[PDB]
DNA sequence: GGAAAACACCCAAGACACCAGGCACGAGACAGAAAAAAACAACGAAAACGGCCACCACCCAAACACACCAAACAC
DNA sequence: GTGTTTGGTGTGTTTGGGTGGTGGCCGTTTTCGTTGTTTTTTTCTGTCTCGTGCCTGGTGTCTTGGGTGTTTTCC
């Protein structure tokens, strides 16, 4: 298992996250599991969002996810919308709410 | 890339169906107002027998293909795939009877 | 650089019969970059708060605890600890 | 009176398309930018992002204005509701 | 060519559409001007920053990233256009 | 004699927009802070300055909220603040969803 | 311990906030809002404390937690 | 000292060291700390000028947090700059709404 | 012992420069120290973000000036830019 | 806060017209890249005074006691 | 108004501890050349932004009707 992703069972690039941690001016040194931990969290969060985006694209009888479904997924989830309350989504529209 | 609208039998590019919808079936299908899944379920790219109609009123072929009340253009003798059960029920709600053009029903 | 192939990987892992638009991938890339910036900035802020010059997984864990809300934080912490534990084991 | 308004509300909440016309908005943006630096060039994506942000902002403000007007036991939004909303938001 | 008073290119039906998408049922005739001023003050605040970025990069073209940074600076993070 | 209801109220408003002293009893607030904190970790100790900062921030928050509440109440053409006024103000700030 | 915030204290805070008349449910409403606010701030502070591996909650932890919310406070060593 | 050379009262060496040790950039040019010290000195001078005015207005010779709060919330540009900060023991400006005043 | 730095002496020098017959409480000196630290942090963060945006390794006076321009309001920003340019030119002319 | 009057604001329906919009082609400023070229920032070092800590003494205004003032509400 | 009379601002003498100033020292800014590279500089390519032009009709909008929902009034 040459890749750090395989060694961790991940899909995101551990090496790019490490590179970004170093060439990003956050600290003089970086651990060895800090990039791994952050990549795991990021992959989990993207999967979490993609779950609801797939749900929303399937609720609109659509096979492809578009910005509308990402907007719906984010603005319909209590925790994601609290996390992402100050983020504008392009072509996301609004939620039908009368 | 061209697809054949299952209901009326017209053949137009799939992107044309998505962007503008069926000029004839929009009164009962709302193809433009429908997602890609519904567009595929009502417009199929797999078909046979390209047909060009000039005068719907007097063409016996158009009457034989039941397209004499539609816009002249590209039409298909046989279209692969049928309308879904939910869309069939929705059309039956409107009072319109759907006759498949797949050839398996005659 | 973009996270598009990784988002495809995650999507097919999660939803084999769903596809993503170009704009939805742009949004996802913006989201990933934004979250990385937030978490890394908070980790640096913590390191400075505690007079440290290294970002270790503890700083990242408590940064995730600060940023994410309760249940989200709990699940993400579990995911990160699982991945770090298995990377250490391997 | 009162049905087409609900129909328009429903329609526009179902959609995402920008509501301000694109070229009048482009010219307005250029006119405003003409104060900050003379004879500027603009990327198209810059104007698109600006229009998306402006419409999102205005829609949120209209949401808050409707909330205030309903609070006042009314149904018509008036400029003082906008002013109250911008005051409470902390806008200058 | 100089642009003069193009705020009225935001027609009244456009403002009505923005209000209807916002959930407004009955709109006072003075709203449209109110809104217009508000929008002006917003755009003037965003553009002043975008131009500030463009001039600092010693450029002559306003890029999409300049807009993205100006919005990010105001807490207006925008997904879809970069980030 | 007797004053109209609201005259001593205005005299108090003048008195309290002038002063800066804390309007909550300190010990109840300290006990409340420890009770709340005890739901995250038992046997916690607090420097007195931490409680002071918490009390200052909480009162400052509450006063700003009361200002917004007054704005809402006067907008509705009323004078008495109500829980619905608070909920509307907290929603409009972006504090309540 | 939330009833230690008596009605006169909430009245004092509303009067400094310019309130002339007060309903009867405002007191419970204010106790709930304050509890939520304090909950958030103390959650951040306790997170900071646990991370710093301490058993005492300092004023710096509160200040960083308020800086996190955006409620910057001057005059406590910042 | 570098403050005298620039006609300043704020420290240039301290500010340069804080910029250097703050992980802000790989390197720091030499014209940044002089400029930043001048800006900070100007801003503190403005604050202290208005606070001294506010303390004299109350006929006091020593600035307390109340005068800082009054000076900040009374100046439009500063109040826009310090719009989110709370000052411990600063109070509020005296402000009674028009409709609450007696009749 | 603990030799910790602050801005108290500089704040005092500025006070005696603007208001000779006016003192300052310790709590107000604390508030001024917190204010100075805050403004430093804001300006340095903006300058860092700008340098990294423009792909530069150096924080010069241009970055500081444009962060000031972005951050302060019109008259305040104008006076601050005047002050900064004056000080920079006075520092560079001498040595 | 509820009930009551009522009026005119805003929407609604309609026809007429504009210019946005759509697309195109042309031109080229300026952006992106490349190659060149140097002063500037970092490094070590030595260097000296400013800024820190201690400690001292004075007087602003905190405090307590008097008073005139001038709004409050009663009549 | 007419009136007494509670509220609040102005005034004075008294206390003191915290503001201010001054001595001692140590550590951090300072002056300095060299190193090395991030800049600046110049020159070149070429995309896309500006620039303009034509035609269509989606859209903008001017206006009559009018009703409902806002503002006021009484209790
Ligand atoms: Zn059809």
């Amino acid at each position: 298992a040459k890749t750090r992703s395989s060694r961790a069972g991940l899909q995101f690039p551990v090496g790019r996250v490490h590179r970004l941690l170093r060439k990003g001016n956050y600290s003089e040194r970086v651990g060895a599991g800090a990039p791994v931990y952050l990549a795991a969290v990021l992959e989990y969060l993207t999967a979490e969002i993609l779950e609801l985006a797939g749900n929303a694209a399937r609720d609109n009888k659509k096979t492809r996810i578009i910005p509308r479904h990402l907007q719906l997924a984010i603005r319909n989830d209590e925790e994601l919308n609290k996390l992402l309350g100050r983020v504008t989504i392009a072509q996301g529209g609004v939620l039908p709410n009368i | 890339r061209e697809r054949a609208c299952m209901l009326c039998g017209i053949v137009l590019p799939g992107r044309v169906f998505m962007q503008n919808g069926c000029p004839n079936c929009d009164s009962v299908l709302n193809l433009r107002d429908s997602d890609q899944a519904t567009v595929n379920e009502c417009t199929s790219s797999s078909f046979e027998g390209l047909v060009a109609v000039g005068d719907n009123e007097h063409s016996w072929v158009a009457k034989w293909l039941r397209v004499d009340r539609f816009q002249p253009g590209l039409y298909a003798v046989r279209v692969d795939g049928r309308l879904p059960s939910d869309i069939v029920a929705a059309l039956e709600q409107y009072g319109v009877y759907y006759r498949p053009r797949d050839g398996s029903v005659i | 650089e973009s996270y598009s192939i990784y988002v495809y990987k995650v999507l097919k892992q999660v939803h084999p019969d769903t596809g993503i638009s170009s704009k939805a991938m742009g949004i996802m890339n913006s989201f990933v970059n934004d979250i990385f910036e937030r978490i890394a900035g908070e980790a640096s802020r913590l390191a400075h708060y505690n007079k440290r010059s290294t970002i270790t997984s503890r700083e990242i864990q408590t940064a995730v605890r600060l940023l994410l809300p309760g249940e989200l934080a709990k699940h993400a912490v579990s995911e990160g600890t699982k991945a770090v534990t298995k990377y250490t084991s391997a | 009176p009162g049905t087409v308004a609900l129909r328009e509300i429903r329609r526009y909440q179902k959609s995402t398309e920008l509501l301000i016309r694109k070229l009048p908005f482009q010219r307005l943006v250029r006119e405003i930018a003409q104060d900050f630096k003379t004879d500027l060039r603009f990327q198209s994506a810059a104007i698109g992002a600006l229009q998306e942000a402006s419409e999102a902002y205005l829609v949120g403000l209209f949401e808050d204005t409707n909330l205030c007007a309903i609070h006042a036991k009314r149904v018509t939004i008036m400029p003082k509701d906008i002013q109250l909303a911008r005051r409470i938001r902390g806008e200058r | 060519k100089v642009l003069r008073d193009n705020i009225q290119g935001i027609t009244k039906p456009a403002i009505r559409r923005l209000a209807r998408r916002g959930g407004v049922k009955r709109i006072s005739g003075l709203i449209y001007e109110e809104t217009r001023g508000v929008l002006k003050v917003f755009l003037e605040n965003v553009i002043r920053d975008a131009v500030t970025y463009t001039e600092h990069a010693k450029r002559k073209t306003v890029t999409a990233m300049d807009v993205v940074y100006a919005l990010k600076r105001q807490g207006r993070t925008l997904y879809g256009f970069g980030g």
